[PDB]
RNA sequence: AAACUGGGAGACUUGAGUGCAGAAGAGGAGAGUGGAAUUCCAUGUGUAGCGGUGAAAUGCGUAGAUAUAUGGAGGAACACCAGUGGCGAAGGCGGCUCUCUGGUCUGUAACUGACGCUGAGGCUCGAAAGCGUGGGGAGCAAACAGGAUUAGAUACCCUGGUAGUCCACGCCGUAAACGAUGAGUGCUAAGUGUUGGAGGGUUUCCGCCCUUCAGUGCUGCAGCAAACGCAUUAAGCACUCCGCC
């Protein structure tokens, strides 16, 4: 049975990019939708569209490719997970890969970036690393 | 692509091996060498070829290595980001290094390192220490290096916006 | 509801035309007397047979027709009074569906 | 090749009508296997059912040679 | 095991509403006719093995829809269980 | 493992042990002879001496002796 | 402070179950029954061999063998069908009829409203051989006897032959018990066979084309692997729980 649908989300990702197609679709959730958010925001993916029937879902996501038909992520990490969980402190916030990617972590205040994060001085729970 | 071969290349051999094989009545023997190829300005090349006798064999080596060669991108005398590169059965941890620190690294992935120019960084090798896959999965970890330029081009972004 | 069977059996071929009738109705009775509710009781046929049973390569086949519930202690009294007879060689019951 | 039993629409098969029966046994009174024939997976069941209950009543041969 | 009739018998005095074959009443119920006749076939045809695997699965089936019922109703629950004759 | 596996039964190394155990000893005085003392080394009387031959493919008379 | 995990009051239908309408099957337990063949028995005809091997011999036979014809008695296994077919959690399940009974698949959209997954300790089942009590005993056959072969042959080969192999009830609890591949769930190119269903078209389509569920095989891509190879029935990409190195 599902026990992680934010895993599955990110493998959903992962999987439909590495054999480079160019759409994708999941059931809704308001966690997945903050994330789609923050992966657009960054360059990431091109764009997400909310269609909304009888259950759920869904959500519509746009991957995105480079000139030369190069991927834009790489890969996608899910860190804390349901069995082990991952709390973080404001001066243990991490950097994933040097700045060149990004750490998504939920506070008191949203759902936002490890940039957001280490500018207003507080931790929570870590989602994932994309770079 | 293709870094053509017209350029002030200093070699270096990292292994060699007395290799036979068993015909009617006794034995034959060749000798395998594996070289590396570069200027110490951020391309390097590895190759190996097999002769009869040592010059021959270094030679014919000297002659692939030049035929395949990397871009090996920096940002002052040290690699961008942290990589690990797997060749299979051998794993290779590379991190980027202070400012005047050296290369701390093995007896094959330095060669490698010090033909590319590189000043300072520190190895690992979590894996087998054959030389061959050493040297591949070194290559390997280094084409995993972003620069970056080419990551503000891809996104949406500019530079000094994800840093 | 019931279930639906078929009873074919194999009479001597050597008797006479009165003991025929006899033993028609006498299984007829036999039957009923336990709750089977008979629908159908025929003559077929006189056909030699393949091989011989007894010392026998001739026969005269009789079909029944016959409901009842499932449980019914009847149709196994048919065949626990065929298997002694002396006119009878064989018999074969079916569920019909 | 076609599925005779499916040439007609025939729904029981009775076990009795040994002139349906009788053209899937050979010459000796074996049965047919479903190619040289061209029957269907289940109305070989059914077939086979029908002349294996044919034999016992003695409407058809086990074997035939005197 | 039940007939047709039967089942539809013992489903319309436990349903709450009507159009109620849902309802963990209504299928704690109809799984104890089913195991209570299961247990009398297995004490004539003590050898059948692979009808007492059913019999077994039927019971987990039950157990679980109380243990449901109870944690969230405890009054249907004592109800239910005063009236359908087991708890030993 | 799962990490669940682990917290209910933990991890567990091997245990190593000398090649000159003894020369980890203790006394036969008053009671018995106690395991704290690691020497570098320890003394004796020699019981036997003399020779003898070693293993494959060596070849020699090696002197040894035997010592309590 | 209030996003997430936990607690409390609610609400929902996709997971999970139930109802209604259908389908296939060597799934299991009990009780009867059929034909082919092997053995022994009875009787007729019948003359000197039969049987067996790489060659022979032991064995049976002129108290009439083998062969051949007709009749009886008993036991065990079910030819053709029969198929990389079907069913079962596994061990396993093949002649036929009836009685009692478990599970699966497909459509629908009445219903309940997260009732789910996994599972240390515990229980249940578990090929063959073996053990106990009482039956049965045709063929085969450990042990054993006799004949051969060899340097020897407490073997392989031939003629015999006891437990056992079979039934009822108890015990045992192990196998290369194997796909040497734990269970649940989602996602990721294609091509081609076959078993059981459901829809649309042309419509004697009931034989053909297309779509779609669940099984069962073959080939092959991304990806994985130390190579062999695996590949929507993963050994790929991921989360949960157990067993083990």
């Amino acid at each position: 049975v599902m026990t992680d649908p934010i895993a599955d989300f990110l493998t959903r990702i992962r999987n439909a990019n590495m054999v480079k197609h160019e759409t994708l679709e999941v059931p809704a959730s308001k966690i997945k939708r903050d994330i789609a958010e923050i992966l657009k925001r960054e360059g990431f993916i091109r764009d997400v569209e909310y269609i909304e029937d009888d259950k759920q879902g869904v959500i519509r996501v746009f991957l995105k490719y480079g000139k030369n038909e190069e991927r834009v992520i790489t890969n996608l990490k899910r860190i804390s997970k349901p069995g082990l969980r991952a709390y973080v402190k404001a001066d243990e916030v991490p950097k994933v890969l040097n700045g060149l990617g990004i750490a998504i972590i939920s506070t008191s205040e949203g759902v936002i970036t490890d940039k957001e994060a280490r500018a207003k001085n507080i931790g929570g729970e870590v989602i994932a690393y994309v770079w | 692509y293709i870094d053509p071969k017209h350029l002030e290349l200093e070699d270096r051999v990292v292994a060699i091996n007395r290799v036979t094989k068993v015909v009617k009545g006794g034995r034959r023997l060749r000798f395998a060498a594996l070289v590396v190829v570069g200027d110490k300005n951020g391309h390097v090349g590895f190759g190996t070829g097999k002769a009869q006798e040592v010059p021959e064999a270094i030679r014919k080596a000297i002659e692939d290595a030049k035929k395949n060669l990397v871009e090996v991108p920096m940002v002052g005398s040290t690699i961008p980001h942290e990589v690990i590169g797997v060749f299979g059965g051998g794993r290779i941890l590379m991190k980027p290094a202070v400012e005047g620190s050296g290369v701390a690294a093995g007896g094959p992935v330095r060669a490698v390192l010090e033909l590319a120019g590189v000043a300072d960084i520190t190895s690992k090798s979590l894996g087998s220490n054959t030389p061959i896959n050493v040297v591949r999965a070194t290559v390997e970890g280094l084409k995993q290096l972003k620069r970056a330029e080419e990551v503000a081009a891809l996104r949406g972004k500019s530079v000094e916006e994800i840093i | 509801q019931d279930t639906k069977y078929e009873i074919m059996y194999i009479i001597r071929p050597n008797i006479d035309e009165e003991a025929k009738t006899a033993l028609v109705e006498r299984f007829d009775t036999i039957l009923k007397d336990n709750g089977a509710e008979v629908i159908e009781s025929k003559d077929w046929e006189k056909r030699r047979l393949a091989y011989e049973m007894n010392g026998f390569r001739e026969g005269i086949y009789h079909i029944v027709n016959v409901t009842s519930p499932s449980t019914a202690g009847a149709i196994n009294e048919f065949d626990r009074l065929a298997k002694i007879n002396d006119d009878i060689i064989r018999h074969m019951i079916v569920k019909v569906e | 090749k076609v599925d005779y039993i499916a040439a007609n629409h025939i729904e029981y098969i009775d076990y009795k009508d040994t002139e349906l029966l009788k053209r899937f046994i050979s010459e000796r009174g074996k049965i047919l296997p479903r190619r040289v024939t061209g029957t269907g997976a289940k109305n070989q069941r059914k077939l086979t059912i029908a002349i294996k209950r044919a034999r016992i009543m003695g409407l058809l041969p086990f074997v035939s040679d005197e | 095991a039940i007939s047709q009739e039967r089942k539809n018998e013992i489903i319309k005095e436990y349903a709450r509403h009507e159009g109620d074959t849902g309802s963990p009443e209504v299928q704690i119920a109809v799984l104890t006719e089913d195991i209570n006749q299961l247990n009398e076939h297995a004490r004539t045809h003590k050898k059948d093995h692979h009808s007492y695997r059913g019999l077994m699965k039927k019971i987990g089936h039950r157990r679980n829809l109380l243990a449901y019922l109870r944690k969230t109703d405890i009054q249907r629950y004592r109800e239910l269980i005063q009236r359908l004759g087991l708890r030993r | 493992p799962t990490i669940n596996q682990l917290v209910r039964k933990p991890r567990k190394s091997k245990v190593e042990k000398s090649d000159s155990p003894a020369l980890n000893k203790g006394y036969n005085s008053f009671k018995k002879t106690q395991t704290n003392v690691n020497s570098p080394q320890k003394r004796g009387v020699c019981t036997r001496v003399g020779t003898m031959t070693p293993k494959k493919p060596n070849s020699a008379l090696r002197k040894y002796a035997r010592v309590r």
